[PDB]
């Protein structure tokens, strides 16, 4: 009966409920399992003050759930995601690169590629223009096309570098019309608007109507085993939403199956997102990583390498057929 | 219970199996 | 490139202890017999280190080298972490055992206080199908007016260090000096951007050792 799910998704809160903060016009666009487990893998590596700080740093506090949990419940939560069915498509790749021979701790190598399965690929440093792009062309691979470019620039002195993929191709099984989608305008700000394919469909359906988070819930689901739930907040009463999801009040509603015949209208999506945790990971309690105290003797024993930067992706898309969602996350480690 | 999404919010994908919080993301301004 | 085997004998290598062994970090002059000059930022955290003299790779042992611990270190009363700009950025750690100054592990010299480099003054950057042994490289001065301007590193950059280029590895790599014969050092690796160094405009600043001589003096006089 294995879980630390509800951590993950209170980090998928405390994340995203920053960059909620720093901007409120922007579309905000992520993707907590391929972060957090980024991190996760890297915390096999971390050690002290260093290991805690980029672990409870997302929730996922030590005094009450040992790391073996954390680290068991998790090559069971990627080997469980890894292996769905045929009308579904879920599939997510680890893989770390560094030098040739490299000053692996041993205990180490054996953990990440047994905890999570992840690949060893000792990659030349030298000439970055054979790295950034060797790399990048392992997610893409995966990503389906995605993300055939998830990195630009690196460090030449980048002593090692961590990355991770995500691509999902989900399908309503009550799928939306491709004719009912009529040209709406998208009532975006008090003045402006766009104009988008807005899907339509009238019938029964999961939504609801709650206080608390005080927003209309739509739980439409996909073949396979998934659910793409919506939150529509009130007029202007928006912040309540993103200052008010929690897993709690969530875990409800995804055993709210009872339904109630309605009308809805959704519009065809495709955004992009892209960012640099280097910050909001420090405010979210993580520059410990980020700074002269980088603990990473598990990772390697040479000499000691750092945290660089991290370098987060995701890539959303909605239509009558259904949602084709894809993203990863790189990171950068170079000495002291 | 007539609901219409046409303005900025918050959508979330999941797993069903582990309930995975695969991405995450609010639209304001397609 | 790499530097010839010993071709600065007062060259040091800060290590920490990590399992069974010792992990380079930073560089470090020697001054003398019972003392080595480094980063403050080097002697951050609480590791235990010792430091080994006459020494080009860190994983190989030439018998020409030598090993000592530190009995305490001292760093600037001033140097804080988080404001490294403040400057401030210079330990002086004393080592448990003296030494003998072998034809292959000689003191340093320090440039005269007060005394300021001038622009495109040559200098160089030693430290540590390649892996791990002592290299250098030509760093060439930046005069203080323009690390200043805003259109290199701003306020940041002080009268109390040294821009040279304009990194990573040897953390703390001293930066050695041609001032018309001379050749002491003028600077020990102080901070560098935060792209690295592949950014123009922004060189790696070192730390003006001049600017802390008669400092260096009330201190290794202090015992």
């Amino acid at each position: 009966f294995n879980k630390i799910t509800p951590n993950l998704a209170e980090f998928a809160f405390s994340l995203y409920r920053q960059l909620a903060h720093q901007s409120n016009s922007t579309n905000i666009l992520f993707s907590p399992v391929s972060i957090a487990a980024a991190f996760a893998m890297l915390s096999l590596g971390a050690k002290g003050d260093t290991h805690d700080e980029i672990l409870e740093g997302l929730n996922f506090n030590l005094t009450e759930i040992p790391e073996a949990q954390i680290h068991e419940g998790f090559q069971e939560l990627l080997h469980t995601l890894n292996q769905p069915d045929s009308q579904l498509q879920l599939t997510t790749g680890n893989g770390l690169f560094l030098s040739e021979g490299l000053k692996l701790v041993d205990k180490f190598l054996e953990d990440v590629k047994k905890l999570y399965h992840s690949e060893a690929f000792t990659v030349n440093f030298g000439d970055t223009e054979e790295a950034k792009k060797q790399i990048n062309d392992y997610v893409e691979k995966g990503t389906q096309g995605k993300i055939v470019d998830l990195v630009k620039e690196l460090d030449r002195d980048t002593v090692f570098a961590l990355v991770n993929y995500i691509f999902f191709k989900g399908k309503w099984e009550r799928p939306f019309e491709v004719k009912d989608t009529e040209e709406e305008d998208f009532h975006v700000d008090q003045v402006t608007t766009v104009k988008v394919p807005m899907m339509k469909r009238l019938g029964m359906f999961n939504i609801q109507h709650s206080k608390k988070l005080s927003s209309w819930v739509l739980l439409m689901k996909y073949l396979g085993n998934a659910t793409a739930i919506f939150f529509l907040p009130d007029e202007g009463k928006l912040q309540h939403l993103e200052n008010e999801l929690t897993h709690d009040i969530i875990t409800k509603f995804l055993e709210n199956e009872d339904r109630r015949s309605a009308s809805l209208h959704l519009p065809k999506l495709s955004i992009t997102g892209t960012y640099d945790l280097k910050s909001v990971l420090g405010q979210l309690g993580i520059t410990k990583v980020f700074s002269n105290g980088a603990d990473l003797s598990g990772v390697t024993e040479e000499a000691p390498l750092k945290l660089s930067k991290a370098v987060h992706k995701a890539v959303l898309t909605i239509d009558e057929k259904g949602t084709e969602a894809a993203g990863a996350m790189f990171l950068e480690a170079i000495p002291m | 219970p007539e609901v219409k999404f046409n303005k900025p919010f918050v959508f979330l994908i999941i797993e069903q199996n582990t309930k995975a919080p695969l991405f995450m993301g609010r639209v304001v301004n397609p | 490139t790499e530097a010839q085997r010993n071709s600065w004998p007062s060259q040091i290598s800060l290590q920490y202890r990590s399992g069974s062994s010792w992990a380079h970090t930073c560089g470090g002059t020697l001054i003398r017999q019972n003392w080595v000059m480094t980063a403050a930022h080097c002697v951050d955290r609480e590791l235990t280190f010792r430091v080994v003299v006459g020494e080009h790779n860190l994983n190989q042992n030439d018998g020409t080298e030598q090993y000592v611990g530190v009995q305490k270190i001292v760093v600037h009363p001033y140097w804080n972490t988080d404001d490294v700009a403040a400057g401030y950025d210079i330990a002086l750690l004393r080592l448990a055992q003296s030494v003998t100054l072998n034809s292959y592990v000689q003191l340093g010299v320090l440039p005269r206080a007060g005394t300021i480099l001038a622009n495109n003054s040559p200098c160089y950057i030693t430290g540590w199908q390649l892996a791990q042994t002592l290299q250098q490289a030509y760093l060439p001065t930046v005069d203080y007016a323009i690390c200043s301007s805003s259109s290199y590193w701003g306020s940041t950059v002080k009268n109390s260090m040294v821009c040279a280029g304009g990194c990573q590895g040897d953390s703390g790599g001293p930066l050695h000096c041609l001032v018309n014969g001379q050749y002491a050092v003028h600077g020990v690796t102080s901070f560098v951007s935060r792209l690295g160094c592949n950014v123009t405009r922004k060189p790696t600043v070192f730390t003006r050792v001049s600017a802390y001589i008669s400092w260096i003096n009330n201190v290794i006089a202090s015992n």
